[PDB]
C-alpha cells in the first residue's frame, strides 16, 4: 500500500551495524526518563530496584522519507532491523525488560529523520549505603548509564530540559524511605578502550 | 562519501569470511590479549564456597582477513557481528554460573582497527568457585582465583597473554568489601595439559583477608564476657545455691547456645575453626566454674573457704593465660 | 575377520625372535591388538597391549623389558620383539582382537617358540 | 592387579545333564569377565561377553551369568563335543585370566 | 588463497550431508566411546539427597561421511560445527537440571581425523540424584550414581562403550574436590541393558563411592548432648535441701536436650525411620529424665545423706560409659 | 490434493501481507476485543506486595487481509502463524515479572474466521503489583488491581473495548483460588484514558477486592498474647513475702512479649506507621509492665490492700479494652 | 543405502505443512498418550506444589508420513520435530517446566512405515496441587496432573490413555522421603470452556504422610513436657521459687514450640490436627499453673492429691479420643 512501499524503500541497501554519520560527526542521543516505581532499597546487599520507561531520541539521515504520512508509529519489530544505541547501565547489578504479551517497545519515525526509541526497563542498580549514623541516614543513590562500544568521538549523549520524571510518588515501595529529589549530571568517564559520556541521576532518598 | 566507503568495505571484509577457522589456521597461532576491568566484587560467600565478580571482560587478537586501509579511522561496530567474526572460545574452569548483560542490548563490543586488531570487549557477572580453607575462621586469608582458559584449541592454536604485563587487570584497588579487604592480586600465564592435549591458562587470583572487627565485637567479646560473669559466683557465700546454681547453669547454656547459633552460618565443614576453639576453652572454663561450686557444696555438705580465694585467683589467671596462648597462635 | 601369525620358531636360548601377525578384513587403528601367552597344560597370560592409532603400548609389569609390541599402518600387521629367551618362555602365542564390550573377539592361529 | 580364582580345575560327568563353573574374583569387576573354550590343539574362541552375553554362533545351551563379584557358567546337557577346557577373564582392568578349567568322561 | 583450501574441504565435507541420520543407519551399529574427566566433585546436598559434579564429557565415534584427504590430519574446528554433523543424544538417566556452560562461547570441542573419527567434548555440570538411605547416619556411606546413555536410539542402533580400560575412564583431578562434609573414597563403572517402554537401550553406570566425616556431627550434636548428661551428672553430688538449685538442674538439662533435639534434625531430609544420631540422643533424653526422676523421687522421700544420691553418683555414669562402648563400638566398626 | 486445499489458502493470505503494520493503519482505528478467565488467582504475598494470577488471555479484532472463501467457517491454526501476522502488544501496567508458558506448544490459539475475524488466546502468569495499606491489619481489605493497555499504540490506533457486558468478562474458574491468607469477594472493571509523555492510551484495568481472614492471626498472635497477660495476672494472687516466684513473673512474661513482637513482627514487611497488630501488643505490654510496677510497689512496702484492688481492676481493664478493640475493626 | 533412507526423509518434508493438522477438514485426530514417572521428586505444602519428572510420549497416526521402502522405523533426531506437526498438549497445574537439553534436546521421534510418528518428551513439571490441610499431620492429599489441548478443541483432537491402566507406569518404584504414594487413578474429560470443548485427561495421584517423623519432632516433645510440668505436682507447697520453675518454662517453651512449628507451614487460616492436640496440652500446663495459684491461694488439703489423680486421667483420656479419632 503506502506505509508498506515506504519502509521497504527505507530498509533497502540498509546496514543496521553501522551507525548514522560513521565517519562524519558523532551521533547525539537525547535521553530521558520515566519512573513507573522506585522500588525497595536492600541493605544488606546494597542496591535497589527501579521500574522506568527509558527514551531515547536520535537523529539517522537514512531513515528519511517524503511521502503524505508524517510519523510512522510502529512496534517492537523494526526494532531490530535498524540501528539502535547500545545504551548500558553502568551500576545495575542485573536488569531486564519485559516481554509479555510482545516485547515492551516502541519505535516512531518521523519524516525528517528523527528517530524515538522507548522501552520499558527493571534495574537493580548499585547505590552505595553508609552505614554511619544508623539509622539516621540520607542517601544520594545514582543510576548511570552510557554507550559500551561508541567513545565520545562517536556517541555524545545529551539530556532534555524534561528529565527524570516521577509518578504520584505514593504507590511506590519505598517503606522506610522517602522520596527527596532528584538531580541530572553529565560527565567524560576515561577507561582503557577510550572516552565516554556517562550520564548520571541521583535519587535522594531519607530515611524515616 | 564516508558512510558508503564504509559500508562496502565492511561488506568486502564480511564476503567470504569463514567463521569455523581460526586464524593462520594452518600455521601459528594466535596471540590473543587480555583485559580485565574488576568493576565489582559482589557475595563472598562461604556457604556456597564461591564469589560473584563483576568484570568488563576484554580481548585482543589479531585477523589478517578483517583489514581496511581506506579508512584510516578505527571502526566500532554493532553487538551483532560478533556472530559473524571469529571469537576466541574462552571460558571460566571455576565458573558456576555466568551471564553477559542484556540491558538495552547485550553488553559486548567489536572494534576493528585498521591491521585487524579486533577488540572484543565483554561485560561479564561470573559466579567463581573458590575452595575456602576455613582452619582459621574469623582470623583467615583467602586466595580466591579465576582460571582463564580455552577450550577447543591447542597451544599450537592459540596463546593467551595478559595485555601490559601487571597493568593488565586494573580496578581492584577501588573495590571495598563488607567483611574482606584484598591485599595482593597477582597474574599467572601456565600452560594445563589434558588428556587432548595442551592447553594454554591465564589466571586472576586475589588474597583476601577477614577483617576481625566485626567478630571480636560479635563472638569474642560477648564470650570473654560471659566467662567473666561465671567468676562472680566465687564471691556468693557457700549457702546461696539458687543464686550460685543460676549463674553458673545459666552461663554454661547461653555459651553452648552462642556456639550453635553461630555454627549454621557456615558450610558443614568437620574440622575445627579458631573461633570454635576459643568457644570450646570458654565453655571449659565455664563447666569448670559450675563444677567448683558442685565440689564446695560437697565439701561441705556431703563431708573449705579456701577454695573461694584459690579460684578466685586461679581462674582469671588461666584464662589470660589460655587468651595470651589463643592470641599468640591464632595471629 | 581373519588373522594370520607366523610360523613355528626354534631358535638357541638367549636369542632374539622375530614374531608378527597379520590382521585382514578390517583395520587395526580402530581396535586395540591383544598378546596373550599360552604355556602348554597352563592358563592364558596377558603380555601388553598396544594402540596402533596412538602408538601407545602398555605391559605387564613382569613382561616388561623382555617383550614389547609395534606396529605399522600401510601393511596393516603388529609385530613382536622377544629378547634372552630362556626355557620358561617357550610356549605358543596368539594376538587378539579387542571386541565388543572388552572381550578378545578374534585370536590368531599360535606360533609355537621352542628353545633348545 | 586383578585375580581371577576359577575352581575347580577339572570335573569328570557324563553326556546329558548340568554342569556349572565359577569364576571368583579378588576386586570389582563389573559385568566385564569373558568366557573362552580351549580344545586340544586349537586357539581359543569367545563364548560370552559381558556377565551373560551369547556371542554369535554360540548354542542356546551355553548360559553364563554375573554380578559385582561372583561369576559364573552353566552348561545344560552338555554333548561329546564339548570336551574343552575353559578360560574365565575380566576387562574391567588391565585383562587377566584364570587357571582353567577341564571336563572329563 | 591459503585458507580457501579448508573452506573447500569443509563444504565437500558438508555437501550433500543428512544430520538427521546416524552413521550406517541401516547397515550397522554406530559404536560411541565415551570417558569423563571429573573436574569437580561438587557439594553433596543431603535434604534434596542430590549431588553436582562437573565434568569433561568427552564421545567419540566413527562417521564414514567426514572423511577428507588434505595438508592437515586433524581438523580442529569450532562448535558452529557440530551442530552441522551428526551428534549422539546421550542424556543422564538420574540427573534433575544440568546445565551446558557457553561462557563465553559455547564450551564444546569437535576434532574430526582424516579416517572419519570424531571427538565431541563438553562441560556439564550435572546435578544427578543419589538416594540415600541415612540409617546409619551421620557413621554412613554412598555410592551416589551417574547414568547416562542414548535417548530416541535402542541397542540395535546405538551402543556406547569406554574409550580407555574401564578402570581408567573415569578420571577424577586431583585438586578438584568441592566436598567439604564427604570425601571421594574411588569411582566404579558398569555397563548394562535398560529394557523400557520403547525398547532396548545401553545403559552406562559410574558409581561414586563417597563416605560422611564425623566431624560437623561430634562437635553439633554428640559432644553437646554429652555435655549436657555430665551436667546431669553433677546434680546428685548437691543437696537434698536445695530444691530450687537441683530444679533448675533438672529442666534446664531438659531443655537444653530437648533444643538440641530439635535442631539436629534440621540437617537431614524429613525422613520416617530413625537414624543412629536418633538412637543417641533419645538414650541421652532418657538419661536425663532419669536424672529428673532421681531428685523427683529424692524430693518426695526428704525430711542425712540420700542413698539414692549415693547410688545414682556411681550407677548413671557408668551405664552412661557402657552406652558409649556399646553405640560407638557398634556403629564406628 | 484435500490438506493443499487449506494450504493454497494460507500461502495466499500472506502473500503480500505486512505484520509491521496494523489493520487500517490510515482507514480506521484498530477495536480489540478483550477477555480475561482466571483460571486460578494464586498467592498474594504479603512482604512484596504483590499477587501472582494465571488468565486465559483472550484477545479478538478484525483483521479483513486476513479474509478466505473455503470450505470452512474457522481455521483451528496453530501457534506458527501467530508470528507472522499482525497481534497487538498490550503489555500490564502494574506486571512485575510475568511468563508465558510454553510446554509442550506455545500455549496460544489462532481461530482466523471467515470474515475476517480474529481470536488470540495466551496462558500468562502475571505477577502483578498491588498497593497495600497495612493500617488496619489484620483486619484489613485490600483491592489489588490488573491494568493492560497496548505499548507503540496510542488511541487513535488502537482502542480497547470488552466482549461482553462489565459483569461477566473476567470470569474466575469456579474452583481455582489458590488464596490462603485472603478470599475473593468479586471483581469490578473499568476502561479509562490514561496520558504520558507520548500520547493518550487506553488502560482497561481489573480490580479484585481482597479480604484478610483473621483466622491465622488468632491463634498465632492474638491468643497467645491474651494468655501470657493472664499468666501475669497470676502474680497478685501469690504471697506477699514470695520474692523470687513473683520476680519470675514479671521477667518471663516481659521477655516473651518482646519475643512475641518481634516474632509476629518478622512477617509484615518494615513499614514506618504503626499497624493495628501493633497497637495490641504495645497495650498488651504495658498490662505486663505495669504488673511488674505493681509487685515493686508492693516489694517496697513489705495481704496488701493494692494487690487486692490489682486482682479486680487489671482483669476488667483488659476486659473492656478486649471490647473497644474488637468492635471498632469489626 | 543411505541414499534410499535420505530420499525419502526428503520426500516426506517436502510439501508438508505444519501449520495444519492430521485431517484438518476431516476427522478429530486421536492422540495416545503414555507416561513413565522418572520420580516424583518434591511435594512442597509452602507453595502447593509437587515436583514431578517423567517421559512423556504421545502418538498420532500422521498420514502424509507414509512410505513403502524403508521396512525399519526410523528414529530421527530430535531435531526434526520442528519440522513436522507436534499437538499442542498443555499442562493446567503447570507452574514451572522445562523439557530438559543436555546434551541435546531431549526429545525422541519414530516415524512408523504406515503413519505412525512416536512422540515423546522428558518434562520435569512443578504442577500446582491445592491441599486440605485440616488433618495435618496425620492427613492424605489427592494430588493430579490435568493434560490438555489448547488451540484444537473435540472436533480436531481426540485424547487417551494407551493401553487403559498401562498408560502411567512407574509409580509403584517412587520413593517419597516423607509421604506414601498408595493409588493412583486415571480418566478422561471433556471440560467446556467458554471457547470451545476440549479433551482433559487427568492423572491422579495418592499420597499418604508418614507420622513417624512428627511422633519424634513434634508430638514426642509435646507429650514429655506435660510430664515434665507433672514434677511440679511432686514438690511441697513451701518450696515457692522451686515448684514455679517447673511451670514457668514450661508455657514458655510450649509457646515457643508452636510458634517453631508454624514456620516450616504455610499460612493457612484455619486449625490443623496439630495445633488441636498442641493447644489441647497446652491449657494443661495452665491447668498446673492455675493449680499452683490455688494451693498458694490457701497459704495438701487434697488440693496437691487430687491432681495425681486427676492430671494422668485427664491426659490420657485425650490421648485416646485423639488418636482414635484420625
Ligand atoms: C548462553 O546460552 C543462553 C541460553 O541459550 C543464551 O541466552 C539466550 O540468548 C538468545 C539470543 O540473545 C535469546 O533468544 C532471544 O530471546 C528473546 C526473548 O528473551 C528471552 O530471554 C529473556 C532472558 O534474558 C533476560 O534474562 C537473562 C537471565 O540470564 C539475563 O541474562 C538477560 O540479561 C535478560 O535479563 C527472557 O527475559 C525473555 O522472557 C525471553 O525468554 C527473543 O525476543 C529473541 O527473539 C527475537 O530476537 C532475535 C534476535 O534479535 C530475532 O532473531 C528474533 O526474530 C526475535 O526478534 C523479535 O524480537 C526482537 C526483540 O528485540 C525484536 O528486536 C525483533 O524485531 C523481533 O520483534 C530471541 O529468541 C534466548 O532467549 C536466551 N536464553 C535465555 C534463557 O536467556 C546466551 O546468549 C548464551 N551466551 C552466549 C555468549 O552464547
Ligand atoms: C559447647 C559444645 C561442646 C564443647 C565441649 C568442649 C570440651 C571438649 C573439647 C574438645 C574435644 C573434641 C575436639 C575434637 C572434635 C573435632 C575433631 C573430630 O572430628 O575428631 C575426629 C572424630 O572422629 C571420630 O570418630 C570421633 C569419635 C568420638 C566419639 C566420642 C568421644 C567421647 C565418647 C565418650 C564420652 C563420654 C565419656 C564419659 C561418660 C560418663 C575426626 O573426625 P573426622 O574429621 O570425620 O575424621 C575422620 C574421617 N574419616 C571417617 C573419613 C576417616
Ligand atoms: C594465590 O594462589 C595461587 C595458586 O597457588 C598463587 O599462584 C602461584 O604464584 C606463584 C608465584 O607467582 C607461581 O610460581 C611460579 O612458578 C613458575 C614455574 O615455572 C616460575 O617460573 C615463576 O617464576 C613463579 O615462581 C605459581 O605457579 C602460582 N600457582 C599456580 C597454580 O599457578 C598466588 O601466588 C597466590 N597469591 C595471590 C596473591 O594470588
Ligand atoms: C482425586 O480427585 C479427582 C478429581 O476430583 C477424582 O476424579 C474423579 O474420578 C472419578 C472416577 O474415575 C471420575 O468419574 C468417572 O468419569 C469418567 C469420565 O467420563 C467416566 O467414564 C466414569 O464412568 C466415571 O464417571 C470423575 O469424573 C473424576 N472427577 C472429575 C472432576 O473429573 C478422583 O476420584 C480422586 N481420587 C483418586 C483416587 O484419584
Ligand atoms: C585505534 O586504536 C588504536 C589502539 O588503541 C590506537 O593506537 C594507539 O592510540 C594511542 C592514543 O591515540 C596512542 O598513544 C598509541 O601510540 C597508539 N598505538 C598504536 C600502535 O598506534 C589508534 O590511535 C586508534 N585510531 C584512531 C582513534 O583513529
Ligand atoms: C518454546 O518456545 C520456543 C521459541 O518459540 C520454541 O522453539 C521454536 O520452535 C519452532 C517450532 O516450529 C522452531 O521452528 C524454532 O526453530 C524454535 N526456535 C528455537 C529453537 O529457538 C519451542 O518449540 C517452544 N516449546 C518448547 C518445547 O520449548
Ligand atoms: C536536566 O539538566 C539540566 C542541566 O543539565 C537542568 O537545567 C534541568 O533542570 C534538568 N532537568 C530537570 C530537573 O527537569
Ligand atoms: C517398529 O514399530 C512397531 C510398532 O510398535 C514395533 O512393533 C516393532 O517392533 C518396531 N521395530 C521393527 C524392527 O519393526
Amino acid at each position: 500500500g503506502d506505509v508498506t512501499v515506504i519502509l521497504n524503500n527505507l530498509l533497502e541497501g540498509y546496514d543496521n551495524k553501522l551507525r548514522p554519520d560513521i565517519g562524519v560527526k558523532p551521533t547525539l542521543i537525547h535521553t530521558d526518563m520515566y519512573v513507573n516505581s522506585i522500588g525497595p532499597v536492600n541493605a544488606i546487599n546494597m542496591e535497589y530496584t527501579i521500574d522506568i520507561f527509558f527514551a531515547q531520541t536520535w537523529y539517522d539521515r537514512r531513515l528519511k522519507f517524503n511521502s503524505t504520512i508524517k510519523v510512522l508509529r510502529l512496534n517492537s519489530n523494526m526494532v531490530g532491523k535498524i540501528w539502535i544505541p547500545d545504551t548500558f547501565f553502568r551500576n545495575s547489578k542485573k536488569a531486564d525488560a519485559h516481554w509479555i504479551t510482545t516485547p515492551n517497545r516502541m519505535l516512531r519515525i518521523w519524516n525528517d529523520g528523527r528517530v524515538l526509541y522507548t522501552l520499558r526497563l527493571t534495574i537493580d542498580a548499585e547505590c552505595q549505603l553508609q552505614l554511619h549514623n544508623f539509622p539516621m541516614d540520607e542517601h544520594s543513590c545514582p543510576l548511570e548509564f552510557s554507550s559500551y562500544g561508541y567513545p565520545r568521538e562517536e556517541i555524545v549523549y545529551q539530556w532534555k530540559r524534561s528529565s527524570v520524571e516521577v509518578g504520584d510518588t505514593r504507590s511506590w515501595r519505598l517503606y522506610q524511605f522517602s522520596f527527596v529529589g532528584l538531580r541530572n549530571t553529565t560527565e567524560v568517564v576515561k577507561t582503557t578502550s577510550g572516552d565516554y559520556v556517562v550520564m548520571s541521576v541521583y535519587f535522594d532518598l531519607s530515611r524515616r | 562519501s564516508n558512510m558508503s566507503l564504509v559500508k562496502e568495505t565492511v561488506d568486502r571484509l564480511l564476503k567470504g569470511y569463514d567463521i569455523r577457522l581460526r586464524p593462520d589456521f594452518g600455521g601459528p597461532p594466535v596471540a590473543v590479549g587480555m583485559n580485565i576491568d574488576i568493576a565489582s566484587i559482589d557475595m563472598v560467600s562461604e556457604v556456597n564456597m564461591d564469589y560473584t565478580l563483576t568484570m568488563y571482560f576484554q580481548q585482543a587478537w589479531r585477523d589478517k582477513r578483517l583489514s581496511y586501509n581506506v579508512i584510516p579511522l578505527n571502526l566500532t561496530l554493532d553487538n551483532r557481528v560478533a556472530d559473524q567474526l571469529w571469537v576466541p572460545d574462552t571460558y571460566f574452569l571455576n565458573d558456576k554460573k555466568s551471564f553477559v548483560h542484556g540491558v538495552t542490548v547485550k553488553n559486548r563490543m567489536i572494534r576493528l582497527h585498521p591491521d585487524g586488531t579486533v577488540l572484543y570487549g565483554l561485560r561479564i557477572t561470573t559466579t567463581a568457585a573458590c575452595m575456602m580453607d576455613l582452619r582459621r575462621y574469623p582470623l583467615d586469608e583467602q586466595n580466591c582465583t579465576l582460571e582463564i582458559e580455552s577450550y577447543g584449541y591447542t597451544t599450537d592454536d592459540i596463546e593467551f597473554y595478559w595485555r601490559g604485563d601487571d597493568n593488565a587487570v586494573t580496578g581492584v584497588t577501588k573495590i571495598e568489601l563488607p567483611q574482606f579487604s584484598i591485599v595482593d592480586y597477582k597474574l599467572i600465564t601456565k600452560k594445563v595439559v589434558f588428556s587432548t592435549g595442551s592447553y594454554p591458562r591465564l589466571s586472576l587470583s586475589f588474597k583476601l583477608k577477614r577483617n576481625i572487627g566485626y567478630f571480636i565485637l560479635q563472638t569474642y567479646m560477648p564470650s570473654i564476657l560471659i566467662t567473666i560473669l561465671s567468676w562472680v559466683s566465687f564471691w556468693i557465700n557457700y549457702d546461696a545455691s539458687a543464686a550460685r546454681v543460676a549463674l553458673g547453669i545459666t552461663t554454661v547454656l547461653t555459651m553452648t547456645t552462642i556456639n550453635t547459633h553461630l555454627r549454621e552460618t557456615l558450610p558443614k565443614i568437620p574440622y575445627v575453626k579458631a573461633i570454635d576453639m576459643y568457644l570450646m576453652g570458654c565453655f571449659v572454663f565455664v563447666f569448670m566454674a559450675l563444677l567448683e561450686y558442685a565440689l564446695v557444696n560437697y565439701i561441705f555438705f556431703g563431708r573449705v573457704n579456701a577454695i573461694d580465694r584459690w579460684s578466685r585467683i586461679f581462674f582469671p589467671v588461666v584464662f589470660s593465660f589460655f587468651n595470651i596462648v589463643y592470641w599468640l597462635y591464632y595471629v | 575377520v581373519q588373522l594370520q601369525q607366523s610360523g613355528a620358531e626354534l631358535v638357541k636360548p638367549g636369542a632374539s625372535v622375530k614374531l608378527s601377525c597379520t590382521a585382514s578384513g578390517f583395520n587395526i587403528k580402530d581396535t586395540y591388538m591383544y598378546w596373550v601367552k599360552q604355556r602348554p597344560e597352563q592358563g592364558l597370560e596377558w603380555i601388553g597391549r598396544i594402540d596402533p592409532a596412538n602408538g601407545d603400548t602398555k605391559y605387564d609389569p613382569k613382561f616388561q623389558g623382555k617383550a614389547t609390541i609395534t606396529t605399522d599402518t600401510f601393511s596393516n600387521t603388529a609385530y613382536l620383539q622377544l629378547s634372552s629367551l630362556t626355557s620358561e618362555d617357550t610356549a605358543v602365542y596368539y594376538c587378539a582382537r579387542k571386541g565388543l564390550r572388552w572381550a578378545m573377539d578374534y585370536w590368531g592361529q599360535g606360533t609355537s617358540v621352542t628353545v633348545s | 592387579n586383578i585375580v581371577m580364582t576359577q575352581s575347580p580345575k577339572s570335573m569328570s560327568m557324563s553326556v546329558g545333564e548340568r554342569v556349572t563353573l565359577s569364576c571368583k574374583a579378588s576386586e570389582y569387576v563389573g559385568t566385564y569377565v569373558s568366557w573362552y573354550q580351549q580344545k586340544p590343539e586349537q586357539s581359543p574362541k569367545l563364548l560370552i561377553y559381558g556377565a551373560s552375553n551369547r556371542y554369535t554362533g554360540v548354542p542356546d545351551r551355553f548360559t553364563g551369568s554375573g554380578s559385582a563379584t561372583d561369576f559364573t557358567l552353566t552348561i545344560g546337557s552338555v554333548q561329546a563335543e564339548d570336551l574343552a577346557d575353559y578360560h574365565c577373564g575380566q576387562s574391567y582392568s588391565y585383562p587377566t585370566f584364570g587357571a582353567g578349567t577341564k571336563l572329563e568322561l | 588463497d591459503n585458507t580457501t583450501v579448508f573452506t573447500r574441504i569443509l563444504d565437500r565435507l558438508l555437501d550433500g550431508y543428512d544430520n538427521r541420520l546416524r552413521p550406517g543407519l541401516g547397515e550397522r551399529v554406530t559404536e560411541v566411546k565415551t570417558d569423563i574427566f571429573v573436574t569437580s566433585f561438587g557439594p553433596v546436598s543431603d535434604h534434596d539427597m542430590e549431588y553436582t559434579i562437573d565434568v569433561f564429557f568427552r564421545q567419540s565415534w566413527k562417521d564414514e561421511r567426514l572423511k577428507f584427504k588434505g595438508p592437515m590430519t586433524v581438523l580442529r574446528l569450532n562448535n558452529l560445527m557440530a551442530s552441522k554433523i551428526w551428534t549422539p543424544d546421550t542424556f543422564f538417566h538420574n540427573g534433575k537440571k544440568s546445565v551446558a556452560h557457553n561462557m563465553t562461547m559455547p564450551n564444546k570441542l569437535l576434532r574430526i581425523t582424516e579416517d572419519g573419527t570424531l571427538l565431541y567434548t563438553m562441560r556439564l555440570t550435572v546435578r544427578a540424584e543419589c538416594p540415600m538411605h541415612l540409617e546409619d547416619f551421620p557413621m554412613d556411606a554412598h555410592a551416589c550414581p551417574l547414568k547416562f546413555g542414548s535417548y530416541a536410539y535402542t541397542r540395535a542402533e546405538v551402543v556406547y562403550e569406554w574409550t580407555r580400560e574401564p578402570a581408567r575412564s573415569v578420571v577424577v583431578a586431583e585438586d578438584g574436590s568441592r566436598l567439604n562434609q564427604y570425601d571421594l573414597l574411588g569411582q566404579t563403572v558398569d555397563s548394562g541393558i535398560v529394557q523400557s517402554s520403547t525398547g532396548e537401550y545401553v545403559v552406562m553406570t559410574t558409581h561414586f563411592h563417597l563416605k560422611r566425616k564425623i566431624g560437623y556431627f561430634v562437635i553439633q550434636t554428640y559432644l553437646p548432648c554429652i555435655m549436657t548428661v555430665i551436667l546431669s551428672q553433677v546434680s546428685f553430688w548437691l543437696n537434698r535441701e536445695s530444691v530450687p538449685a537441683r530444679t533448675v538442674f533438672g529442666v534446664t538439662t531438659v531443655l537444653t536436650m530437648t533444643t538440641l533435639s530439635i535442631s539436629a534434625r534440621n540437617s537431614l531430609p524429613k525422613v520416617a525411620y530413625a537414624t543412629a544420631m536418633d538412637w543417641f540422643i533419645a538414650v541421652c533424653y532418657a538419661f536425663v529424665f532419669s536424672a529428673l526422676i532421681e531428685f523427683a523421687t529424692v524430693n518426695y522421700f526428704t525430711k542425712s545423706v540420700s542413698k539414692i544420691d549415693r547410688l545414682s553418683r556411681i550407677a548413671f555414669p557408668l551405664l552412661f560409659g557402657i552406652f558409649n562402648l556399646v553405640y560407638w563400638a557398634t556403629y564406628l566398626n
